[PDB]
RNA sequence: ACGGAAACUUUCGUAACUGUUUAAUUCUGUUCACUUAUUC
């Protein structure tokens, strides 16, 4: 979750991250929408925004280079699978949070 | 003698207004300060905090008699309904508000929409450069009504005066809509409408007759 | 001839209260009074002296018959259901409550919240100037039960009014709903409300039907 | 614990504190919702708010001057990872309070 | 230890003592329960008092102008450093109990 | 070596006579806790205590463990006295009879 | 073959009745997703 964040996201290729925070402010907050409404209902009731939050991540993998250089490395397409309970899908929420923090450790 | 009354009614936002809350951390796609929510779920509610710290100020700039400089210290015949810490004929308020909550969540998911707020781009020139300083807010959804209960009781003393005090309550209401309700609303992000202004008594005590 | 009366009862607080404590060292994030609760855990509980404090004042100005001027020394018809350190005729109060401890934590860590507790930001303007003094609260969070047992007892001489004492408190419980429960609750922060209004015997002497 | 927040947190850079305590109201408060829950229950039912409680300190060192060079130099990030007992879980709860005392000590 | 505490209390700057015992509720009550726990058990294992107690004096000299100024003269960060006896520890306890009723003979 | 206060304690004590308030505020003096003292029972027989010598040991013994399991002292019916006999052991000094019933 | 021998300062009793850390207070005052631009 936290400790595997901290290699992963530094193994890259050419330094000076192009990608600041101005272009990802929509992606961050469908995922937070999604987190704080899984704890008032149930998960049977939220399957159609689960269904149109996977679509998100293809279409802007298809627009600029840096977002598939991202997903091919964090599996951010193979989690997205394996969630299928309440309590596994608020901890995909986490891990999401954990890829900005140290995002803008090392440059910005 | 000694009575209830709930003025219940509902805000309608026509306009999408911008509250400075507590932390800036209720979404990770933000820079700047939202707007203050629920601690335990994530529903967009105002408080009543912003309700009497507006709605006292544009009253008291028409309904009194002498240049304010300090709360609590000007006009008379309004701070009784409010409060004053240094009169000594009164001490409590007459005037108890409540905090509005969200309740159209009941139909909003029946209509499709993102969540329940919005990230509005902004930015500013200089009058020497282009682009300056490319900051965000966050602003609220439009169509959204609250609970909105203004709580009044008298004592006894309230006799020679009670068909004078619904006169400003009642002037107070109107006001408020022709003006913003927030921070920063000078741009036209506040501007409320009350819907169903209505007035019943729970308690049972003062009859009701004058309620429009 | 000896009863015991419990009025078990759970308090929903639908609006965040602000209720000054003791010290100002639950947190370091802190400035102000913040809310009271427990010395060796930390969970927010609300004590019993505000409820006697709050629920015979607002009560003494509807069933007296003389303007009040100093505790323990107005209305007799409620002087016995409290106490009187001046009557000769009674000394001790047949109203004991209880200090409600919060007993939400059984399914709110379910839902995952951040902590038991926000703090809110507020200020003040001075109407000459901007923001002056930027001070900060701290209120709880929505949608937390409490013990409120309300305990009663007859002593022999209680026979010819009990049917009148329930009315007093039955009235005292729907009064304290529609007003703030609290300190600074004029802007809307006490209100609370009183789920699952029920009365049972323990000792088994006095038969239950005025359950509402 | 205490002998050694004297010396290190006065060594450095330019005077005048430009960090307040106003905006360093979440992560010393998220401390404090930790070491009250390690009384009552288990570590090992708490692994979810420690990973949470580590992306704060990143997430802060990239947003403000202020944090990078107090993370670094107190060895915040270091003392995250050795923790794994609930006594030793309720030393770094202590040292985070010293740090704060004697910040206002020399200014504000 | 009862000689200088007559004179170096006397000697301050303006008159009208602003601090109360009101606002002083804490740090004259935590020295207290270090004092009965010292004599049941040794002084190895009230390690972890020690640290925290001092904490408290260095939180409140940024908090209030009212205790920077009686630090620095009645020497209580000085005290604190001295103390490793058993012996020794209960002699702060009484010399702060002599700081407190000279304080209300003279004001209140 | 440990710092007390004293060697007494004042406690403050009234009545209520069911009519009033507090009534009488008078005040005693207890003792302090955890004191030790020196209890020496000096037995002796002569000639004659022959036949019933280990009948007395049976009721001096229960005698001790009663004294625990009652107040000694005044107003002892709130919970004053009870003591507790501490390294009961006894001994010989002329020397003329053995030590075997011991507890 | 003791101015001694036989003997609870003991029995009875909440430091008690009464009392909101309360009244007063907008996290707001300034701010175009902008500048250059043949779907030919």
């Amino acid at each position: 979750k936290a400790e595997r964040a901290i290699s992963l996201l530094e193994k890259d290729n050419k330094g000076n991250y192009l990608l600041t925070t101005s272009q990802i402010r929509k992606l961050l907050s469908l995922c937070s929408s999604l987190y704080d409404r899984s704890k008032e209902r149930k998960f049977d009731e939220l399957i159609n925004d689960v269904s149109y939050l996977r679509v998100q991540f293809v279409y802007q993998a298809g627009r600029e280079i840096a977002v598939k250089d991202l997903i091919e490395k964090a599996q951010i397409l193979e989690a997205l699978k394996e969630i299928k309970d309440r309590e596994t899908l608020q901890r995909f929420c986490r891990y999401m949070e954990a890829l900005v923090a140290y995002f803008k450790f090392y440059g910005g | 003698t000694f009575a209830k009354i709930k003025f219940s009614a509902q805000i309608r936002l026509e306009t999408g207004l911008h509250i400075g809350g507590s932390d800036a951390f209720a979404a990770i796609g933000a820079i700047d300060s939202p707007v203050i929510k629920d601690p335990i779920t994530n529903i967009p509610i105002i408080p009543g905090s912003s309700l009497k710290g507006k709605m006292r100020t544009l009253l008291a700039k028409v309904y009194n008699e002498k240049v304010a400089e300090k709360p609590s210290d000007d006009s008379d015949i309004l701070s009784r309904l409010f409060g004053n810490s240094k009169d000594k004929r009164f001490k409590m308020g007459r005037l108890i508000f409540r905090d509005a909550f969200l309740s159209n969540a009941d139909e909003l998911d029946s209509l499709g929409v993102r969540s329940y707020t919005e990230v509005k781009f902004e930015n500013t020139i200089d009058r020497i450069t282009a682009e300056a300083n490319p900051r965000q807010i966050e602003r609220a959804i439009r169509n959204s009504t609250f609970d909105f209960e203004l709580i009044y009781e008298i004592t006894d003393e309230n006799e020679n005066q009670v068909e004078e005090d619904f006169k400003v309550i009642r002037d107070g209401l109107k006001l408020l809509e022709l003006d913003y309700l927030g921070g920063s609303g000078s741009r036209g992000y506040g501007k409320v409408a009350f819907e169903k202004l209505k007035a019943t008594t729970v308690f049972g005590n003062y009859d009701v007759k004058t309620l429009n």
